[PDB]
């Protein structure tokens, strides 16, 4: 109350987005956000994940197929 | 925005979402390999030590997985490959920060072993599946140097015992050990100095014993270690006495976090009873290695009603899961091993009524490995009925090629069944008098499949066909004796692409197609492993003793032996 060593749009965070809890230094709350976030992303493909935000992607085939073969031929 | 993507991303640590991320932008490909916290690499030669080091340069823990499963059942000769020295060479100066190294069927050395012990500062877990290549000098020089250890899990490795003095060299200012397991250890270790080890030890909550710790001795090390989780008793055999009995039983039933048992080698009827104060709140027993009649079992079994996980003899019986049935409604996991295999002659009256019954009566069964000599598919149809949730099943009829015991038929409907119903089936290993119908079945249903073994099976190439063509989420196809060869093969080549591997023993691939199909598919490496010399010493006509065919992104391995030649 007194947090963000950042320290020491009001909104929600004195009745207690990221930006920024990030700012501002409210170790927990950004936790509390970048775990639901996180969860907004678990079980999700590449594309589905930049549909929901507004990352186009910036990958030339060339590099998003050499990428997407090391990732399962090695890493799952 | 950066520190926050960081944040964001220490929350993701499925591999398949890690990937996932990597992929959505060049950014996120870059934040993401930095916070890369593992690695799971499940085939050691798919991928080199230096393209992992650099891609993933933070990397605090490594799973390596070397040989094949079918290395289990002797079909791998030794010197084969595994060979993990190069990934600690090359980790060694690349990942200062690694605390965990866990390597499944891989060759592990001495050398190994000490040069984790010296490069590795904060190494904590070292767990060794199925390994072989090292002796308890090489378990000294860990025990000696990793001040900060945890894990010392042996589970089956293949051990030079030396002596069981490299237990000792633990210092006495180590305390911090976890979980220890040192089943496979034939070296009796030194009692003493377990004991004090157990004892300065205070979170120290998985013990596996050798069986070179006796009964007797059991008591003592339960007292010092009075909050484990897991225990694996040494031999359990002993002169009856209810002092020894006594001093059991109490030390047993202050644990009273024990959930997991296992070990009971040459075990006594008379000395299981000890154990009935955990029965009521454990979920996992291993039996395997009991040979104690079933009305024992029985009467063990009827008091562990949270029960998750039951490995067990077949002496366990008919009668036996038939008490389990309405017993352990939370069994998720059951396995009935052998207890003779190598006779046709049933010593024990274990049938399919057996598993028919399990699935009746535990909503939650979803994992089988069942070990009969007898089946029908009337069985097998009823058991799917039931058991709609199943995820894993593994059967294993003992006479070869045998039919339905009732209609003499093949067991191809009853395993469509299995794989008709069970549409989260993951994995599957068939046996009996099966036609290429199953595989088609098999390949119409399976889509969720990953993992299928098949052992004198099916007819002609339609039957690998199939599969090869309809079980979308195969990874691993894993073949022996069976009337499959080239056709199957080479109209499914790029199919090998999508699959961690294939492995095809003492079946009807030629020399020629092996060749063929190198040659198509660079980016396989397509392995005859042969014991015969000189492949084109044979008319390229002939089959293979082996071949084993993994996708990889390295290009052919360094290390093969005499006997094996890359396509
Ligand atoms: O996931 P994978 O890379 O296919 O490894 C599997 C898998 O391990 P995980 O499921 O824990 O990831 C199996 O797990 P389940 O099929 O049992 O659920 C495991 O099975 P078991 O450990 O229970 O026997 C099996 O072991 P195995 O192949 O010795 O039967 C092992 O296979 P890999 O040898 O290919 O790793
Ligand atoms: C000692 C463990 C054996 C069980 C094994 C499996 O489930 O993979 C198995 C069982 N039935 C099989 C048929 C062909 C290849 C492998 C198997």
């Amino acid at each position: 109350a007194l947090e963000s060593q950042t320290i020491a749009i009001l909104a929600k965070v004195i009745e207690y987005l990221i930006l920024a809890a990030n700012y501002l230094n409210i170790k927990n709350l950004l936790d509390l956000t970048c775990q639901t976030v996180a969860d907004m992303i678990k079980g999700k493909t590449p594309e589905e994940i930049r549909t929901t935000f507004n990352i186009k992607n910036d990958f030339t085939p060339e590099e998003e197929e050499e990428v997407r073969r090391e990732n399962q031929w090695a890493f799952e | 925005p950066e520190e926050v993507l960081e944040h964001v991303f220490s929350f993701i640590q499925l591999d398949k979402d890690r990937n996932s991320v990597s992929l959505v932008c060049k950014s996120w490909y870059e934040i993401e390999r930095w916070c890369r916290r593992k690695v799971f690499i499940g085939n050691c030669y798919a991928v080199s030590p230096a393209t992992v080091i650099r891609r993933f340069p933070k990397v605090r823990s490594v799973e390596l997985k070397g040989k094949p499963h079918f290395a289990d059942f002797n079909l791998v000769p030794d010197g084969w490959g595994g060979y993990v020295y190069p990934w600690i060479e090359a980790m060694s100066s690349s990942y200062t920060w690694l605390e965990e190294i866990r390597l499944k069927r891989m060759v592990v050395t001495d050398d190994c072993l000490e040069l984790i012990a010296k490069s590795f500062k904060n190494f904590k877990v070292l767990v060794l599946s199925s390994c072989e290549g090292f002796s308890t000098d090489g378990l000294a020089a860990i025990a000696a140097t990793c001040r900060n250890l945890k894990e010392l899990d042996l589970r089956e490795s293949d051990v030079d015992d030396v002596s069981g003095h490299w237990l000792s060299h633990f210092p006495d200012t180590y305390t911090s050990l976890v979980s220890l397991n040192i089943s496979c250890l034939a070296s009796e270790v030194s009692f003493s100095a377990l004991e004090r080890l157990v004892t300065r030890c205070p979170n120290l909550k998985s013990l596996k014993l050798n069986r070179a710790v006796p009964l007797e001795k059991l008591a003592t090390l339960l007292q010092r270690a009075p909050q484990l989780e897991e225990l694996g008793t040494g031999g359990y055999t002993a002169e009856v006495r209810p002092d020894v009995y006594s001093g059991l039983s109490v030390a047993l039933s202050g644990c009273k976090e024990l959930r997991c048992l296992s070990g009971f080698w040459d075990a006594v009827p008379a000395y299981l009873p000890a154990v009935y104060s955990v029965c009521s709140r454990l979920t996992t027993l291993n039996l395997s290695y009991a040979t104690v009649q079933s009305y024992d079992l029985v009467k063990l079994l009827c008091q562990c009603p949270k029960l998750q996980r039951l490995w067990v003899l077949d002496y366990i019986e008919d009668a036996g899961l038939e008490v389990l049935a309405s017993t352990c409604k939370d069994l998720r996991e059951l396995r009935v091993f052998p207890s003779e295999p190598f006779v046709m002659e049933p010593n024990v009256a274990l049938t399919e009524q057996g598993l028919v019954s399990v699935s009746m009566g535990c909503p939650k069964l979803e994992s089988v490995l069942y070990f009969c000599r007898q089946m029908t598919n009337a069985a097998l149809i009823t058991i799917a009925r039931n058991r709609p949730n199943m995820t894993r099943f593994r059967l294993c009829i003992i006479e070869p090629k045998a039919p339905d015991y009732l209609t003499l038929e093949p067991l191809d409907i009853g395993f469509g069944a299995i794989v008709e119903h069970c549409k989260d089936l993951r994995r599957l290993s068939l046996s009996g008098l099966l036609t290429d119908k199953v595989f088609e079945y098999i390949g119409t249903y399976a889509k969720k499949m990953e993992m299928l073994s098949v052992a004198f099976a099916g007819d002609s190439d339609l039957g690998m066909h199939h599969v090869l063509s309809g079980c979308d989420s195969l990874r691993k196809l894993e073949i022996r004796d069976c009337p499959f060869g080239d056709k199957a093969l080479l109209a499914n080549a790029s199919k090998l692409e999508t699959m961690r591997s294939l492995w095809m023993s003492s079946c009807s691939v030629s020399f020629g197609a092996c060749k063929l199909l190198g040659q198509k598919m660079p980016k396989l490496n397509v392995e005859v492993i042969d014991e015969r010399g000189a492949p084109d010493s044979r008319p390229e006509s002939c089959p293979v003793e082996r071949v084993f065919i993994y996708r990889t992104v390295a290009g052919p391995r360094f290390d093969m032996p005499g006997f094996v030649w890359n396509m």
